[PDB]
C-alpha cells in the first residue's frame, strides 16, 4: 500500500519494539549489527519489499527515538502519531500570596 | 515454519497488551463501576470479618470445643475486648457469652455484606432499579435518601468528584454518628468525654460526626478545586487518594504503636500477657513411633506429657511469648507496610496518569499547581539532586555510625566499645518520644530518614521522569509505555527506566527502611550489626551506654536469636522455607537473563516435541512461554517483596523476647 | 537548560532553551525537526524545497524566516536519503559505505539501510548539506 | 488426547513400582510397628502428590490468567472467600478437631500452669 | 518583623520567594527537628538583603 | 551432585554450541557476534543474557548450589532434608528411624543456626560474615534489570554535583559519574555474588566440624 | 582545585566540631575511666576514617583500572606480594606481638588443658 513507514538508522536504538508489532508472516523489520550492541550496534531496518504498510510499527507509538517516520503518500514525513502542540511556557508566581516572586 | 513460532513469542511482548492483571484498570471503569466494585469488596470484607469472628469462637455456646488461636483473630481480639464483644475471661460461663456475641456479629456481617455485595453488583451492571417499586434510580442526578436528601443536598446529586467530596464527608459523618449510636445502644458505652475508656471513642465519634457533617456542608456549598483530578479521576484522583491513604495508614500504624502500650490500653493489649494461647501449627504433644490409640491412658509409646491427649497443641504463656507486643507489632507493621505500599502505588499510578497526559500533550495543559511546579525540567533535576544528596548524607552518616559500632563491638583493628557511638543519643528535647533513649533510637530515626529518602528518589523519578528525563532529554529518547523494561544495551544499557521499574526499585529500597521497623518494634538494636553476641564487647552495650532495657540482638545476630523460636515450631519453620523459596526465585526474573530463558525454552520446546516423537507419538505443538522483562519484573517484585515479608512476619509473630533486664558487662 | 545543571560537555546545539521544552512538542527533538520531503523542478531551473515538520501538519518552504530560525538554533532540517528527489546514488553510496563495517548476517540489513543527513545554512550558498567530505547544496547539486 | 494421561498415569505407576523395587534392594530397618511393603508406598504417594500438586498449581493458576476477565467481577473474590471459609472450618473439623484440654478436661487458658 | 516571626514559626511560610524546589528543602529541614528549617529560612532570607 | 552438574552443564553446553547462533536465533534474524554482549533489547519480549559470558555467569550461579552441596556434605550437614536436629516435630528423630551411626550438624535451613554459634563467638568470623553478606547483596545492584535506571540516576548525580559545585562552589565540575555497562554490570555482579557466598562457605568450612558420632536418641 | 581539599577537610572538621558539640548536649554517662573531651572525638575519628578509607579504596581501585595495562606485568604481583608481606609481618610486630603464652610464660600446645 501507500504511506511507507521506514526506519532511520540514525535515531534507532535497535530496541525492536517496532519489530514486536510487525506481523510474523512479513519479516519487514530486521536487525543489522556491524559491531557490538553495547554501542548501539544493533540498528533495525524495514525491508520495504516485504513491508505491507500495516501501520502496526508506527501506530503502536513505541519508537522512543523517533526513528519510525511513516512518510505520507504525497510527501509528508511524520515522526510520532500525535505531537504535543509546541506551547510557549513560563513559571506563574503570584505577587504576595502563595508565592511572592522576588 | 519459523513464523508460526514467531507469533508465539509475539504474544508476551511488552507492547500495549491486555495484561490480565489490568482487567479492572480504571481506564475501562466509570464512576458507578468503581462504586459497585468498592461496595462488593466491602461486602467481601464483611464476609471475611465474619469469618475472623467465627475463628474467634472458643466455646461454641451450643456446646463443643472451640477454635484454636490464630493471628487473623488475635490481631483483632484486643479490639473486640475493647468493644465488649470478646472477653479476657478465665471461665467458660463468661466465654460462652463472648462466643454467642461473636457468632451473632459474624451472622450480622454476613447479612450486611451480602446486601452490600448485591448493591455493588447492581452498580457494577448499571441496574439501579428498585425491584419493590419497579422504578430506576439515576446515578448522575439522584435524591440521596429522601427528605434528608432534600434538606441537605437539595436534589442535585454531585456531578463531579470535587463536588462529591462534600456529600462523601456527610456520608462519613453519617458513618461516625451511626457508629456512635451503635456503641451507645448495642455495646453499652455511653459517650463520656473521659479519654481513658472506650466511652471516649463514642464521644469522639459524635464529635467527628458533627465535624464531618459541617465540613461536608461547607464542601457541598463550596467545593474545592484540585481541578485536574476531576477529569481522569480514575487514575489522577485515585492515585492521589492512594498516596494520601498510604500516609494515613503509616500514621495509623504509629498511633497504634503508641496507644497499645499506654496504660489506658492495658485491659486490651497488656493483659494479653496474662493469657495462654493455643496457636494453630505450634508445637503439639508429640508421641513415640508405636502409638496404638486406645485413649484414656497411653499404653505403648508414652507421649511427651500425660495430659493433652494424642496430638494436642501445647500451651504457650503470654509472658514469655510477648503476645501483647506481638499483636501490637503485627498490627503496627501491617499498617505501616500497607501505608508504604499505598504511597508507592499512589506515586506509580499517578506517574501512569502523568505519562498518559505527557504523551497526548495534556501535561502542558495542566493549570493546577501540582504539575505547573514540576513542568520545569530543572526544578525536577534540582529536587531529585537535593533528595539524593540528603539521602547520601544521612545514609552514609548512619551506616558509618553502625559500622563503627560493630567494629568497636568486635574490637576489629584493636578498637573498644568505649570508642563506639554509645554517647550519640537523641537530644533531651527529643528524648520524650522514646523509652530508654539510646544510640539505638538515634540510629532508628536516621535509618528511617535514609530509607525514606532512598525510596523517595525512585518516587521522585516516577513523578518527574515518567515520559522524559534530563538524561533521556539529552539523548534522543522518550519514555512512552510506563511498563517498558528497556530500550536495549545502547548507551551501555537502558534497563528499568520506566515508572513501573522505578516503582519496583522504590519497593526494594523501602524494604530496608521498612524492615528496620520490624527490628525496632521487636527491640533489635539496629545501632550495630552484632549485639548481644559474645565475641569481644557486644554484651557491654547495656553497661557502656547505660541501657534500661535489653534488646534482642544486633542486625545480623537478630537472625540467630529469636530464630530459636521460629525453628522451635513447625509452622514458622515451613513459613521460613516457603518465604526463602519464593524470594530467591525472584533472581530467575530480575537477573538480566530473560533472553537466556527464551533461548532455553525454545530448546526445551524442541526437546519435548522431539521427545514426543522418538518415544511418544502425535504432534507436541505446545511451547513453553517465558515471562518478558515487564512480566519478569512484576513477578520478581512480587516474589521478592512477599518472600522477605513472609519472614518479617516470622520475626514479628515468633515472640517479642525483648526483656527489661540489661545484662552486666562481660568484664 | 542551565549550563550548571547539564552534562558537562554540552554544546548550545544540544542545550535546549524553553526550560520546559520536552513537553512542548515531541520530547525526542530539542529543536523543531523539519524534513526535506520534495524538491521538484518547475518552469525555470530553480527547485522548490518543501519543509514538512516531523509533526506532519504543515508544508513549508526554506524562506528567509525559517532560515533565520535555523541559524538561531531553533529548528533542524533533515533530508531522509531515501528521498526520491535525490541526485546522488544514495542506495549505492549507503550500501558501499556499510560494506566497510557491516557483516550481513541477515543478508538484507545493508540493502534497507536508510538514514537522515542534516542540512545547514551558510549564507553565500543556500541550504547546503555536507556529505562524504564534500559540501553539496540543495540549490542544484544535491537536489 | 487419552494417550498422554495413559502415559502420565503410566509413568507415575511405573516409577512407583520402581520405588517399590528399590525399597527391597536397600537393607533398612523400618519403624517399630510398620510393614516393609506400605512404608515406601506412602513415601512415593507423598513424593508423587507433591510433584502433582506443583504441576496442577502451575497447570491451573497459569490457565486462570487465560480466563480471568471483567466477567469475573463476581465469584472470583467469592471463590477466594469460600476458600478462606472452607480452610477455616477444616482447621476445626479436620485439623485440631477440638480445643486443647488435659485428659481431665480443664482449659488452661491463663497463667495457671 | 512579620517575616522573621513566620520563619521562626513556619519556616516555609516566610520563604515563598525562592523556588518550587527550595521550598521543599526548607519544609523537610523543618520536618527534621525544627532548627534546620529555621536556619535555612534565615539564611535565604538574609541572602537577598545582605 | 548429578542435578547441579547437569544444571550447570546446561549453560556449559549452550556456551559450547550456541556461541554464535542457536536454533531459536536461526529462526529469528539474529546472530551472536560479541561473546560478551548482554542482550538485543526488549525485542521479541527480551534477549537478556544470551552471550557465552552471560551463560558462563549462569553456569557459575547454578554450580553455586551443587558446590554448596559439597560444602555441606563435607561438613556433615544432612542435605537430605531442610530441617535436622531442630526440635519442631521429628527432625531430632532421624538418627533413630534411619539407624544412623553419626549425628550430622543440622538440616539445610537449620545449618545456618547451628555451626553459626561459633562464627558469632569470634570477631573475625563475624566480620567475614558481614562483609560476605554485604558483597553478596551488592551484586543485586548490577544483576537486576536496572542498568538504565542507574545510568539515569548517575546523570542526575553528575548534574547535582556540578550544580552544587558551580553556584555554591566555583569552576566547572567536568567529572561525570560512570555506570558499569550491562556486560560490566553482569561481570561485577557475578563476582560479587560468587565471592559473597564463598567467603561464608569458608565460614561453614573454617569454624569447626561438629559432626559427632552420637546418634541423638529420639525424644519419644 | 584546592577548594575541594579545603572542603573535604573543611567538611570533616565541621563533623569534628559537630559530633564533639552534640556530645555535650545529648547527656550521657561516659565509660567508667574516661574523659568526655576525647570519647566523642575517638568515635568521630573512627567514623571519618571509615568513610575516608572507603572513598580512597574506591578512588584507588578506579584509578588502577584506567592506569593498569600490559606494562604492569611486574609490580602488580609484586605490590600484592609486598602488601601480603606487610600484613603478615604486622601480624607479628604490631597485632598480637607474640604467640600466646600463660602469665608465667609457659607454652601450652597440646590437649593438656
Ligand atoms: C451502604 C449502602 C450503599 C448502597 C447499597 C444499595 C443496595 C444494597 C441497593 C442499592 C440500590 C440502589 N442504589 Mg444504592 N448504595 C449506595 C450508594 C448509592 C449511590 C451513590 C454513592 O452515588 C447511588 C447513586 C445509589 C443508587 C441506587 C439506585 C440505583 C437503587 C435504589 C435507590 C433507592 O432505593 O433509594 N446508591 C450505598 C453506599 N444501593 C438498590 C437497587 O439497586 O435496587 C435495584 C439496592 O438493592
Ligand atoms: C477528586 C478531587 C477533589 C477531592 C475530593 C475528595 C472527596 C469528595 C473525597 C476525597 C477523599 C480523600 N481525599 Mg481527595 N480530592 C481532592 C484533593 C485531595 C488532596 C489534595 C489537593 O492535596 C488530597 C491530599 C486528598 C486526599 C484525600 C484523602 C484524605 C481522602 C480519602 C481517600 C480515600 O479513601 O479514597 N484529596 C480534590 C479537591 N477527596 C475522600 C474523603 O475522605 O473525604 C473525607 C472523599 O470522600
Ligand atoms: C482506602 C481505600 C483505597 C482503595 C482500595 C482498593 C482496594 C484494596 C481495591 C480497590 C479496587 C478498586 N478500586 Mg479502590 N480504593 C480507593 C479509592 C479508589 C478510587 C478513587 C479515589 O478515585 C478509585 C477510582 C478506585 C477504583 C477501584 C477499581 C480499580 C476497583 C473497583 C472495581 C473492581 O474491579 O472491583 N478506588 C482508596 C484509595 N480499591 C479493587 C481492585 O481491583 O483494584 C485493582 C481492590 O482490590
Ligand atoms: C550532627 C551529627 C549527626 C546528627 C546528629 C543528630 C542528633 C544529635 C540528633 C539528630 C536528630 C535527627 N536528625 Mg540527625 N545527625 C546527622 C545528620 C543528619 C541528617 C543529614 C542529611 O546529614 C539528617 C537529615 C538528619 C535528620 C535528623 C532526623 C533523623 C532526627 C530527628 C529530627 C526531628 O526533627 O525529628 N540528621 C549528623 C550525622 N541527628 C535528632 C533526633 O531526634 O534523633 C532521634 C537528634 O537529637
Ligand atoms: C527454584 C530454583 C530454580 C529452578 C527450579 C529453575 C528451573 C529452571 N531454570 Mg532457572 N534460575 C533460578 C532458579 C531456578 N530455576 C535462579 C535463581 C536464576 C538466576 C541466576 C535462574 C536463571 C535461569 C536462567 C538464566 C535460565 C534458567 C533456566 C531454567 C530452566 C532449565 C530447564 C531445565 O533443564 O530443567 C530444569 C528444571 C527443573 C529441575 C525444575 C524442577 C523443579 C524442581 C523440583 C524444583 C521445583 C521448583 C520450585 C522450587 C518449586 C516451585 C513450584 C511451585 C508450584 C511452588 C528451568 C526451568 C533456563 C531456561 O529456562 O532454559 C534452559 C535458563 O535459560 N534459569
Ligand atoms: C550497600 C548497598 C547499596 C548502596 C550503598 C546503594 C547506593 C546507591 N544506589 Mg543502589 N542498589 C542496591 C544497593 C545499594 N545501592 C541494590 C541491592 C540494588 C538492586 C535492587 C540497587 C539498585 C539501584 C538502582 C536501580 C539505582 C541505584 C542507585 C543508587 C544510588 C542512589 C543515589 C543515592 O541515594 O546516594 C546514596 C548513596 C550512598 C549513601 C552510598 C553510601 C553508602 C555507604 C555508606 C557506603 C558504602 C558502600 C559500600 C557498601 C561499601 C563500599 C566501600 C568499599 C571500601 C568496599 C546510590 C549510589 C540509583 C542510582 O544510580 O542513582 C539514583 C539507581 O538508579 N541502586
Ligand atoms: C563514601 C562512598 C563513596 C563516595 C565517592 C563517590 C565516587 C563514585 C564515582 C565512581 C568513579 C571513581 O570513584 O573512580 C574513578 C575516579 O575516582 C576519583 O575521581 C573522583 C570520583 C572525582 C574523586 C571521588 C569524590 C570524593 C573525593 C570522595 C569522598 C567524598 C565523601 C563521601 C564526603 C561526603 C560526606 C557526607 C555527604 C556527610 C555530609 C552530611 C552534612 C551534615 C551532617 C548535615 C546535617 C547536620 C545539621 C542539619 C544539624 C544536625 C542536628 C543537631 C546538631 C541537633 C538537633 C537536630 C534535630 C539536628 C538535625 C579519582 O580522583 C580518579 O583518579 C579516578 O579516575
Ligand atoms: C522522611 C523524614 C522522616 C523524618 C521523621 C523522623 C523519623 C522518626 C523515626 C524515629 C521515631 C521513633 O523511633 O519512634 C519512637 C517510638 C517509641 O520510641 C521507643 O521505641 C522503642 C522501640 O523499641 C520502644 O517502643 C520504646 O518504648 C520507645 O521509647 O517508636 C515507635 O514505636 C515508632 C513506630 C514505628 C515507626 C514506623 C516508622 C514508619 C516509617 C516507614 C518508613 C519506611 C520507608
Ligand atoms: C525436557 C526439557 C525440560 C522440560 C521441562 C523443563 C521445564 C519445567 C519447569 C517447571 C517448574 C519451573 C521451575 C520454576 C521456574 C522459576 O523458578 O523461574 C521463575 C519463572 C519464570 O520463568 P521463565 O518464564 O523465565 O522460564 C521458565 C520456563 O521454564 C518456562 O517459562 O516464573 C516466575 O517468574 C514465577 C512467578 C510467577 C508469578 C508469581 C508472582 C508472585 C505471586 C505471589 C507468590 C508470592 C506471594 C508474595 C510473596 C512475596
Ligand atoms: C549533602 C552533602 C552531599 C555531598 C556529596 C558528596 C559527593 C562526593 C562526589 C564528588 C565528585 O565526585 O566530584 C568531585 C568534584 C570535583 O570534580 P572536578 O575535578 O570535575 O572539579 C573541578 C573542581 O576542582 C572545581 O569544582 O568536586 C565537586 O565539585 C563536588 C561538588 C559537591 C561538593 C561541593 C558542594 C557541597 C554540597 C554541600 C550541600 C550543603
Ligand atoms: S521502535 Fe524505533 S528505536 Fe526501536 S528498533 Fe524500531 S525504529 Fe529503532
Ligand atoms: S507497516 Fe506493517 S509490514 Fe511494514 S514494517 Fe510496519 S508492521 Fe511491518
Ligand atoms: S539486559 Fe534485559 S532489561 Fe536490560 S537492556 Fe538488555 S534486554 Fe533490556
Ligand atoms: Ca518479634
Ligand atoms: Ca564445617
Amino acid at each position: 500500500a501507500k504511506k511507507h513507514y521506514f526506519i532511520i538508522e540514525n535515531l534507532c536504538v535497535g530496541c525492536g519494539l517496532c519489530l514486536d508489532k510487525c506481523p510474523p508472516k512479513v519479516n519487514a523489520i530486521g536487525y543489522k549489527f556491524y559491531g557490538d550492541v553495547q554501542e548501539g550496534g544493533f540498528r533495525c531496518y524495514i525491508d520495504q519489499a516485504a513491508c505491507i504498510s500495516c501501520s502496526a510499527c508506527f501506530s503502536g507509538d513505541e519508537c522512543p527515538s523517533g526513528a519510525l517516520i511513516e512518510v505520507l503518500p504525497d510527501g509528508e514525513v511524520l515522526d510520532f502519531s500525535y505531537t504535543p502542540p509546541e506551547r510557549l511556557d513560563f513559571d506563574l508566581r503570584f505577587l504576595h500570596r502563595f508565592h511572592r516572586e522576588a | 515454519d519459523a513464523a508460526k513460532m514467531r507469533r508465539f513469542l509475539f504474544q508476551r511482548t511488552e507492547t500495549r497488551s491486555t495484561k490480565w492483571y489490568q482487567i479492572f484498570d480504571t481506564e475501562k471503569l466509570d464512576d458507578e463501576q468503581v462504586v459497585g466494585g468498592h461496595l462488593a469488596l466491602l461486602g467481601v470484607l464483611g464476609f471475611i470479618m465474619g469469618i475472623y469472628y467465627i475463628s474467634g469462637i472458643q466455646v461454641f455456646p451450643w456446646g463443643a470445643p472451640g477454635f484454636h488461636d490464630n493471628w487473623f483473630y488475635l490481631t483483632i481480639k484486643p479490639r473486640m475486648v475493647s468493644l465488649g464483644i470478646d472477653t479476657y475471661s478465665t471461665k467458660t460461663a463468661d466465654l460462652e457469652a463472648a462466643g454467642a456475641r461473636l457468632l451473632g456479629w459474624a451472622a450480622f456481617h454476613f447479612l450486611v455484606g451480602s446486601v452490600l455485595i448485591f448493591g455493588g453488583w447492581r452498580h457494577w451492571t448499571h441496574n439501579l432499579t428498585n425491584p419493590f417499586t419497579g422504578r430506576c434510580g439515576n446515578f448522575r442526578d439522584f435524591r440521596f435518601l429522601g427528605k434528608f436528601g432534600d434538606v441537605v443536598f437539595n436534589g442535585t446529586s454531585a456531578k463531579s468528584y470535587k463536588e462529591a467530596l462534600g456529600p462523601h464527608a456527610v456520608y462519613m459523618s453519617l458513618l461516625f454518628l451511626g457508629w456512635g449510636i451503635v456503641m451507645w445502644a448495642i455495646l453499652g458505652f455511653a459517650p463520656i468525654p473521659d479519654f481513658q475508656t472506650i466511652n471516649s471513642e463514642t464521644f469522639m465519634s459524635f464529635v467527628f460526626a458533627v465535624i464531618f457533617f459541617a465540613l461536608g456542608i461547607y464542601w457541598w456549598n463550596n467545593p474545592p478545586n484540585a481541578a485536574i483530578h476531576l477529569n481522569d479521576d480514575m487514575k489522577a484522583a485515585f492515585s492521589v487518594h492512594l498516596t494520601a491513604i498510604g500516609y494515613i495508614n503509616i500514621a495509623l500504624g504509629c498511633i497504634a504503636f503508641v496507644a497499645f502500650q499506654q496504660p489506658s490500653f492495658a485491659p486490651y493489649y497488656k493483659e494479653l500477657d496474662k493469657l495462654v494461647f493455643y496457636l494453630y501449627g505450634e508445637p503439639f504433644n508429640r508421641v513415640s513411633f508405636n502409638f496404638v490409640e486406645q485413649g484414656g491412658k497411653v499404653i505403648s509409646g508414652a507421649k511427651e506429657f500425660a495430659d493433652f491427649p494424642a496430638y494436642a497443641i501445647l500451651p504457650k504463656s503470654g509472658e514469655a511469648f510477648g503476645m501483647a507486643r506481638v499483636v501490637t507489632n503485627l498490627i503496627v507493621f501491617n499498617h505501616i507496610i500497607c501505608g508504604v505500599l499505598y504511597v508507592f502505588a499512589g506515586v506509580y499510578h499517578g506517574g501512569q496518569y502523568l505519562l498518559k497526559i505527557q504523551l497526548n500533550g495534556m501535561y502542558n495543559q495542566i493549570k493546577s499547581i501540582w504539575i505547573t511546579k514540576g513542568r520545569d525540567q530543572e526544578v525536577q533535576v534540582k529536587i531529585l539532586g537535593t533528595v539524593m544528596a540528603l539521602c547520601f548524607a544521612t545514609m552514609l552518616s548512619v551506616y558509618a555510625v553502625i559500622v563503627w559500632n560493630t567494629i568497636c563491638e568486635l574490637n576489629i583493628f584493636g578498637t573498644n566499645i568505649t570508642m563506639s557511638f554509645y554517647w550519640l543519643k537523641p537530644l533531651p528535647i527529643f528524648q520524650w518520644m522514646f523509652a530508654d533513649p539510646s544510640i539505638n533510637d538515634w540510629v532508628m530515626a536516621h535509618v528511617i530518614t535514609a530509607g525514606s529518602l532512598f525510596s523517595l528518589i525512585a518516587l521522585v523519578r516516577i513523578a518527574f521522569f515518567a515520559h522524559t528525563s534530563p538524561l533521556w532529554d539529552d539523548l534522543g529518547l522518550k519514555k512512552n509505555s510506563y511498563s517498558f523494561p528497556c530500550l536495549g544495551p545502547v548507551y551501555g544499557g537502558t534497563c528499568g527506566v520506566s515508572i513501573q521499574d522505578q516503582l519496583w526499585f522504590a519497593m526494594l529500597w523501602g524494604i530496608k527502611g521498612l524492615s528496620a521497623v520490624c527490628w525496632y518494634i521487636d527491640g533489635a538494636w539496629i545501632a550495630s550489626m552484632m549485639y548481644g553476641v559474645p565475641a569481644a564487647d557486644a554484651k557491654a552495650w547495656d553497661s557502656i551506654a547505660h541501657l534500661h532495657h535489653h534488646y534482642t540482638s544486633g542486625i545480623f545476630y537478630y537472625f540467630w536469636t529469636e530464630t530459636v523460636t521460629i525453628f522451635s515450631s513447625s509452622h514458622l519453620s515451613t513459613i521460613l522455607m516457603i518465604g526463602h523459596l519464593v524470594w530467591f526465585i525472584s533472581f530467575a526474573v530480575w537477573f538480566e537473563d530473560r533472553g537466556s530463558r527464551l533461548e532455553g525454552a525454545d530448546i526445551q520446546t524442541r526437546t519435548i516435541r522431539w521427545l514426543g516423537k522418538k518415544f511418544l507419538n502425535r504432534d507436541v505443538n505446545f511451547r513453553f512461554p517465558v515471562l518478558t522483562i515487564s512480566d519478569s519484573k512484576l513477578a520478581g517484585t512480587f516474589l521478592y517483596f512477599g518472600g522477605t515479608f513472609m519472614l518479617v512476619f516470622l520475626f514479628l509473630a515468633n515472640g517479642f523476647y525483648q526483656t527489661n533486664s540489661p545484662l552486666p558487662p562481660p568484664v | 537548560m542551565q549550563p550548571q545543571l547539564s552534562r558537562p560537555q554540552t554544546a548550545s546545539n544540544q542545550v535546549r532553551k524553553a526550560v520546559s521544552g520536552p513537553w512542548s512538542g515531541n520530547a525526542v527533538h530539542k529543536a523543531e525537526k523539519y524534513f526535506i520531503t520534495s524538491a521538484k523542478r518547475d518552469r525555470d531551473g530553480k527547485l522548490q524545497i518543501e519543509l514538512v515538520p516531523a509533526s506532519g501538519r504543515r508544508k513549508l518552504s526554506p524562506t528567509p524566516e525559517m532560515i533565520r530560525r535555523l541559524i538561531d538554533g531553533e529548528i533542524e532540517i533533515y533530508i531522509l536519503t531515501t528521498q526520491p528527489d535525490i541526485a546522488i546514488d544514495m542506495n549505492k553510496e549507503i550500501i558501499d559505505m556499510e560494506n566497510r563495517y557491516v557483516i550481513d548476517f541477515d543478508k538484507r540489513g545493508v540493502k534497507w539501510t536508510m538514514r537522515e543527513i542534516p542540512v545547514f545554512y551558510h549564507e553565500g550558498k543556500g541550504l547546503c548539506v555536507e556529505l562524504h567530505n564534500k559540501i553539496y547544496t540543495l540549490d542544484q547539486f544535491f537536489k | 488426547n487419552g494417550k498422554l494421561i495413559a502415559l502420565a498415569v503410566g509413568g507415575a505407576v511405573l516409577m512407583g513400582a520402581l520405588f517399590f523395587s528399590v525399597s527391597f534392594l536397600t537393607g533398612y530397618i523400618p519403624a517399630p510397628n510398620h510393614s516393609a511393603i506400605l512404608t515406601p508406598l506412602r513415601s512415593f504417594m507423598g513424593w508423587f502428590l507433591l510433584i502433582f500438586c506443583a504441576s496442577i498449581i502451575i497447570m491451573g493458576l497459569g490457565k486462570m490468567s487465560s480466563a480471568i476477565s471483567d466477567k469475573w467481577f463476581l465469584s472470583f473474590p467469592l471463590s477466594i472467600f469460600v476458600i478462606v471459609m472452607v480452610m477455616f472450618l477444616s482447621l476445626r473439623v479436620y485439623w485440631e478437631k477440638g480445643r486443647t484440654t488435659t485428659v481431665d478436661g480443664k482449659y488452661i487458658r491463663t497463667t495457671a500452669e | 518583623i512579620r517575616r522573621l516571626i513566620l520563619a521562626f514559626i513556619l519556616p516555609p511560610a516566610a520563604v515563598m520567594n525562592k523556588e518550587a524546589g527550595t521550598i521543599m528543602l526548607t519544609g523537610i529541614l523543618t520536618l527534621w527537628g525544627w532548627i534546620p528549617g529555621v536556619v535555612a529560612a534565615l539564611i535565604m532570607i538574609s541572602k537577598e538583603q545582605s
